[PDB]
């Protein structure tokens, strides 16, 4: 125990962790890993996404070269400060933080080789933009750009491990979405020239397709018993005016308070979603019924041959107009 | 003159103590206060309480830096405030109060050749208003920031004003959306307690209502309400349906407008001029349903009384809800 | 002057070791304490919680800060409070609490020649208050404040209230106002529980509170009380009006139907009936019979016209009475 | 004797390295963990996740803190867990977590000559808690807390249950009630897991929970399960009265919509059904179906008179027994 | 070599007084400001205010920290930016900000040679946006970013754009991110405001936004719409029908009465109407018209039915157009 204090204590006597390993001789070469300890819930109305992970660095600091019986050194966070680490940065951050409980989850390793092992638990809260057109049958891609912010790749650069393949890991059980399936995730770099210079910023993406489940249950199969009741009108006589009207009175604002209803929950994007186009048309079938009824008793009494047919009529053309449109609007979405 | 001052900061900070006030047994420090309103936040009345962001001051005399030279102040950064004594100034009626942090600690520090020392820093408040809202929405009140020091009584320590006691910003920015900004006092005091005898500075803000969304949100719909519910009367009898659905939902849509109304309210148990205003317009609609049941008991048997209702009632229920708002809105009014 | 008080803080801190407790291998540490409420917080009945502004003072003695000077007291910043030694008090039940920052931290040492200390601080506290709402909204509530050493068991610290001059709960009248509790009053105590860490002696600080009826009468009683009335009122029509008395039943039983996912959609989601949720489970019945009625004389006014009629002569008494019986014996029993 | 233990603490971090674990090169450090659950705090199941305040104990052996005194064990503050190594423990499944600070770090440290270290203090850890609401609301559901080092692997940090004389895990029986679930009980456990950093060896605190039916019985059944019988009574009128036959039926079919749409508002966006989503479907079909029974009498009412007539008749039998029958069916399935 | 760094620092550090401000008593320090908006954050229309995620960056030059060595200039940590001085800025109408932090403090340090400094640093602040709702859905919105030096007038330190106005203010094509607005452009603005602590200068930002229609036509418009056209199919049945007429007329009222209150709730509680209210307000008077109508015509059915029919066939044709005429004229006016 008394010769690794003193190992440390020789690595760190007159160690300026303010200045990066190899300034103005090497660029500092970091190898990032990632290992998704959980992907958090994506708010789609925030246009967001949490995510906690193990993010780990290493690099080559030759300051630290040391020769002893050991191979490396397990220390805590206490080194970590005393050194040189990345000044890593998420671009697309919206807020984060290191997690401190018990200690900071922090984990510094050092060899005789001057490599460093650098990795820390994080939960990020990124933005997510995502485009709702084939919302709920919609596949949205969440990305996480990361780099230094004060050194560029003249100083600095990042690169993956293993190879962009098995580079970002995801425990199974941490995926847990209740809207989204997690299809994959795919790493990326890039140099960028920026007013400060030109950095390699890294990016994972994270590929999700939205469950349709939830809105069959709130939204799809409320509309459906809401137009088919609408049509139960044709199967009543033109006599029973006020019976005819309560019910396509009823049935068009049903349809009009679950539009609105629908809507609440998602985000206040100015263009129609394929749930908008659906609520539309069904707000068209009902309307269409109650139109119906009001030609059939405008006529009753002048052309009751034709009035009375237009019932009869009714019954089957509007269902099989309807049966059509969920069987072309299902396969369009749904392929 | 950067060397010079250098020399002149260490020279005062070297047999210095943070941790002792000054004119410590000598007098009481007298500490000249004045405050800048940046803009006043949200009201809350659920958890009674409200916003306020502000430049606060405190200018005392310290004798300890007191320094001869030719610049007559030394502005300076907040990096110094810990290095001096501070007053330990905070706000008696404070639910949580926050300081500025970006980019640098919002705080500057002056000190004069004298040993006079002004200290002001951002702060953003949320204090606590108790709210008498029973002449809501056509109520007045007065909020109040109390501040004193926290362990140094008047004996040690005391506050007042300058001449300038307050100062407002630009009133367009404040987020003030139900109230209107009228009123600005300031007052000294000293309050009594087991710890000692506190002198205590509290400055009360005046905020008059606005009835403007509440006509819209909650007055109009209750007022279209009584009168859809009293076109019953220009219909016939034999549709007793027809004017059935009038009354029956006519008194459903009154008490939905009722919860709808008070549900983004503070939940107070006593009843404001609004809830009276629903609750006579119910009357008003309820009053109609009832009107029909009666004509329809009569209409069968006794057709005399059950046609002279609706003549009387075409004129009074229309003129008695009239009257009646005119009673509402001028009592208030003025 | 000046310079004297700050060679006195400079020997008592000399040489003085802030991690032992004053006392450690003599006496054990007593901890007088004292409480003045600035302000009772909300109270979240759904979080079974309650907030709390208070002014918690903590006095003992320390045998190193002995000193003798010119004045008795010596007032001082906090920041001799963290170069000196002071208990690690802990509230049990808390479940989110900070202290006062602005303008400076609200704390306040004082020592004495003596070698007192006299240590308060302001604090808001969020403290977890369990309720049983069987009487709700007519329900009383008692929420605890259980506090006391973290680390230093009865046999190194103990903590005791003051004595009666110096209230050992006071509570400001600017504070205590609620909007939907009335604050009844406080009682104190202590105890000692044996732990596997050792026996610490906790103090409590209870805080008894009943609750407002003045917002229920307006947004639940009162619309109940108003529906079934108005389903009554189907008794005055006759059952030639059919689709006018269905209108009426049809509507008041849903309409009593909203107010409940409406009355119960704020409230703490408990599993078992409150004295609200009987209360409309009974005006529920009342309307929901209201259209029975008619749909039962409906049904035999065809066959038995004179008893159907009858009936509905009879539920235009006997339902108002029968709740108006039903309100008198509601109210009484839950107010005494 | 102050002084005394002035020189002990010297002596022990004299020449101490914080930044090493004890044992290292020589011993694994072995740490003993305890815990005590002062409070389970509330069940978030839309954000599936859950509360805990919880004292977390863990007891290691440190050869440099061996002293020899008076006094055998040393009670002190925080001040000291800075100044030794302490383990890096970390909860794995932690969302957002904190350490209580008021007054001060709720953190105990307690030296004994042997040089065993017993190091607790006070979290309170939101955690995640993956649920299956297939059974809703008639589910249990089990919310882990798996913790372990950060830094250190097993082959240099080791992580075990207290074996006798203390039950591993203690739920305070105060803070144990909850509105919504009743907490069955506990589970410990310790897994080894094969990393790319290590095998590190992580221990679990399993705790298993049914949910309460209460709230669900009175928000989401009876509302439905009294819409259901409205929607019957439509049987016991005329079919003359279509007005009247076509209220009840459109009127309770948009009712019963809007309660699962409700119901379902304030649970999980799941992409799947729950045994509360199939109960409001058969009674959206019971429902849907009077409707469709009345349409269907409409329609032959003229034709048919004896025929609609006696339909009507079986109806106001047959539909109550068979959405009893459901009843009965349903909840013998899921409460057994 | 990394040695000769590490004396090069110690030799700037050693007996720099960070407290004073480089040029103190000699020359105004000038502070060249530049900002990449990262992100335009989500505007709060209910709170008045806006989020945006920057690079706020400063440039000065410290006469103290001129230096020779190998490397002309230094890039470094944070660690040294707080041993150093830099300017105060803050934001004015900041409501509450932050500055990242993961996984190190989001600060960038380069020191020249010269003496120059360049200092910026990644934010993300919420801003107060006063906005003006008459024309809201269609509205124009500007929202600004005040900063400036807190402890420091114009007399002790200076800020001036970049590179003149032009090209100051940089947005990500990415980062305009937007749901309801359009980020039309931004314009920089510069002025001296005299305080009683000084005259300071103050340096704003513009961000002009224009509101996006697509969701209010889905959400409030149709609905409208399409319910006062529900209400005039009342017209084309007999007055005959009564309780049928009724039910379209007492229908249709009561949900163009919740619709109000549903389109009001998401909005801020402003004292005055919008554009969206006063098309409510009329699709209002347009259905109750028609309730109103079949009152009519149904109180004189029996004794003039000739002109009770009239009404009603006249209905079917001025009801229609004057609505289609005023969405014509509502439309086209803003
Ligand atoms: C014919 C015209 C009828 C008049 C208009 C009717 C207006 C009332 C519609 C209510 O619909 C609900 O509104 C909630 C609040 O907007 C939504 O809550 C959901 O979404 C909200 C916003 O994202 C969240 O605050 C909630 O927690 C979440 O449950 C919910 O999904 C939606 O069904
Ligand atoms: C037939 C019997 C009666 C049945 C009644 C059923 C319907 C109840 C009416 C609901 O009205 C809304 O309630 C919200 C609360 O639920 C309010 O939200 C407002 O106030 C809330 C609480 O202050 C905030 O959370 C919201 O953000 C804010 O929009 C909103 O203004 C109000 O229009
Ligand atoms: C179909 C039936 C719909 C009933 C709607 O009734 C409203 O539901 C809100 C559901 O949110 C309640 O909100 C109240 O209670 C909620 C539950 O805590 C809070 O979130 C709200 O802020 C508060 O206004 C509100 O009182 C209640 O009238
Ligand atoms: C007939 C055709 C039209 C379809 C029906 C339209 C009306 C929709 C019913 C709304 O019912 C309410 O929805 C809230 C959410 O929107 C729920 O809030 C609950 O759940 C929310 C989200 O979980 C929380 O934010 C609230 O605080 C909590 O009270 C609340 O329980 C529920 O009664
Ligand atoms: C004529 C008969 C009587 C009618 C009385 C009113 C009937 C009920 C209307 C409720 O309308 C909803 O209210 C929500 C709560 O106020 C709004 O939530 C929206 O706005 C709220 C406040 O900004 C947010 O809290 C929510 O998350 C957001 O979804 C939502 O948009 C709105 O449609
Ligand atoms: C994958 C990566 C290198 C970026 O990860 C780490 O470097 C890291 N950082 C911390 N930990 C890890 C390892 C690696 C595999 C996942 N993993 C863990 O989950 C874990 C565990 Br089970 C217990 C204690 C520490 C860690
Ligand atoms: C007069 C008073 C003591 C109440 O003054 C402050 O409290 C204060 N403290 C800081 N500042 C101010 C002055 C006051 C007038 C407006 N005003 C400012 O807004 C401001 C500005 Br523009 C830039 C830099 C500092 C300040
Ligand atoms: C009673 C106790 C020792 C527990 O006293 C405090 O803890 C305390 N701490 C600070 N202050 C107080 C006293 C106590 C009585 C009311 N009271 C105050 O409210 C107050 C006031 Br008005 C101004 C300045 C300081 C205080
Ligand atoms: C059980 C376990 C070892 C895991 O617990 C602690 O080691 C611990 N840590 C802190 N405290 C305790 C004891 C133990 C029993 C519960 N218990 C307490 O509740 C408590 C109390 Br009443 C007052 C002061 C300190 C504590
Ligand atoms: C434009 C301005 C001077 C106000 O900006 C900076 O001074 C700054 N500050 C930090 N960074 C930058 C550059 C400039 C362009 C945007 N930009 C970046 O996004 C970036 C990146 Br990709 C990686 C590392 C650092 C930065
Ligand atoms: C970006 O810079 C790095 C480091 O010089 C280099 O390896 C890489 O090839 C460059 N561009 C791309 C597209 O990889
Ligand atoms: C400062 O000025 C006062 C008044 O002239 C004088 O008494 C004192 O000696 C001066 N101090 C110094 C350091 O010059
Ligand atoms: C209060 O404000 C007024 C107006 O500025 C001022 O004249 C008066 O002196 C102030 N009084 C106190 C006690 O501050
Ligand atoms: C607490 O401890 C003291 C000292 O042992 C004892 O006198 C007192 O009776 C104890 N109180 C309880 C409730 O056990
Ligand atoms: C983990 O590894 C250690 C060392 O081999 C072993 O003693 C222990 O039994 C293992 N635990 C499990 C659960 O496999």
């Amino acid at each position: 125990i008394t010769i690794f204090t003193r190992i440390l204590d020789g690595l760190l006597d007159g160690y300026d962790n303010r200045l990066r390993p190899g300034l103005g001789e090497r660029i500092t070469q970091v190898r990032t890993d990632m290992y998704v300890n959980s992907f958090g819930p994506v708010s789609d109305t925030e246009m967001e996404y949490t995510i906690d992970i193990f993010f780990a660095q290493t690099w080559k600091d030759e300051r630290l070269r040391f020769k002893g019986p050991m191979q490396r050194l397990p220390l805590d966070n206490r080194v970590a400060d005393q050194i040189w680490t990345p000044d890593t940065f998420f671009h697309n951050d919206k807020k984060s933080f290191a997690h401190g409980m018990t200690t900071p989850n922090k984990m510094l390793r050092i060899w005789n080789d001057g490599r460093v092992l650098y990795t820390m638990r994080l939960t990020i809260s990124a933005e997510c933009p995502m485009d709702l057109e084939d919302f709920p049958m919609d596949e949205q891609n969440c990305p996480l750009k990361f780099g230094s912010y004060a050194y560029p790749n003249s100083e600095v650069v990042y690169v993956w491990t293993n190879g962009s393949t098995k580079s970002v890991v995801v425990a199974e059980d941490g995926s847990r979405l209740n809207q989204y399936h997690l299809m994959g995730q795919t790493v990326g770099t890039e140099n960028i020239s920026t007013s400060t210079g030109e950095y390699t910023i890294m990016t994972a993406h994270f590929h999700l397709k939205r469950k349709i489940g939830y809105f069959v249950i709130q939204t799809y199969l409320p509309c459906i018993m809401t137009v088919i009741l609408s049509q139960v009108s044709f199967w009543l006589n033109r006599e029973s005016v006020a019976a005819r009207t309560v019910f396509g009175v009823t049935t068009v604002l049903t349809m009009t308070t679950l539009s609105i209803s629908a809507r609440n929950s998602l985000p206040k994007v100015a263009y129609a979603t394929a749930m908008d186009w659906f609520i539309a048309v069904c707000y068209a079938f009902v309307f269409s019924a109650l139109l119906e009824f009001a030609f059939v008793n405008y006529i009753t009494k002048s052309q009751p041959a034709r009035a009375a047919k237009i019932d009869k009529m009714s019954r089957i053309v509007f269902p099989i107009l309807f049966g059509t449109f969920n069987l072309v609007y299902w396969a369009t979405y749904l392929n | 003159p950067e060397g010079d001052v250098t020399v002149i900061l260490n020279n005062l900070l070297e047999g210095y103590d943070n941790k002792l006030r000054p004119d410590i047994g000598v007098k009481p420090t007298l500490i000249h206060t004045d405050m800048y309103v940046n803009s006043i936040g949200p009201v809350n009345a659920i958890n009674m309480e409200y916003t306020i962001d502000i430049f606060f001051a405190q200018t005392w005399y310290d004798r300890r830096l007191k320094f001869n030279s030719t610049i007559k102040v030394l502005r300076l950064n907040s990096n110094m405030v810990g290095k001096i004594w501070i007053p330990d100034t905070f706000f008696r009626n404070s639910k949580k109060a926050d300081a500025h942090w970006i980019t640098t600690p919002n705080r500057m520090l002056r000190i004069w050749n004298d040993g006079r020392v002004l200290y002001t820093l951002r702060l953003t408040i949320d204090a606590e208003c108790q709210l008498q809202l029973h002449n809501f929405p056509m109520d007045e009140h007065s909020c109040p920031l109390e501040f004193s020091s926290y362990g140094y009584p008047r004996e040690e320590i005391v506050y007042q004003w300058k001449r300038s006691s307050v100062e407002v910003g630009d009133t367009r920015s404040w987020r003030l959306y139900q109230f209107s900004f009228v009123g600005l006092r300031n007052t000294t005091e000293v309050v009594k307690t087991t710890s000692g005898d506190y002198v205590v500075m509290s400055v009360y803000f005046d905020l008059s209502r606005r009835i403007g969304y509440f006509v819209i949100q909650t007055y109009l719909p209750c007022i279209m309400t009584v009168i859809l519910s009293q076109v019953s009367f220009w219909l016939n009898r034999e549709s007793v349906a027809a004017r059935t659905v009038f009354g029956v939902t006519t008194v459903l849509t009154m008490t939905t407008l009722s919860i709808s109304a008070r549900n983004s309210l503070p939940k107070v148990a006593y009843a404001t001029a609004m809830d009276w205003f629903i609750a006579v317009c119910y009357a008003f609609v309820f009053s109609a349903l009832i009107e029909f049941a009666t004509v329809n008991y009569f209409t069968k048997s006794q057709p005399a009384r059950a046609a002279k209702i609706d003549r009387l009632s075409r004129i009074a229920f229309p003129l008695l809800f009239g009257i009646f708002n005119l009673v509402y809105w001028a009592t208030y009014l003025n």
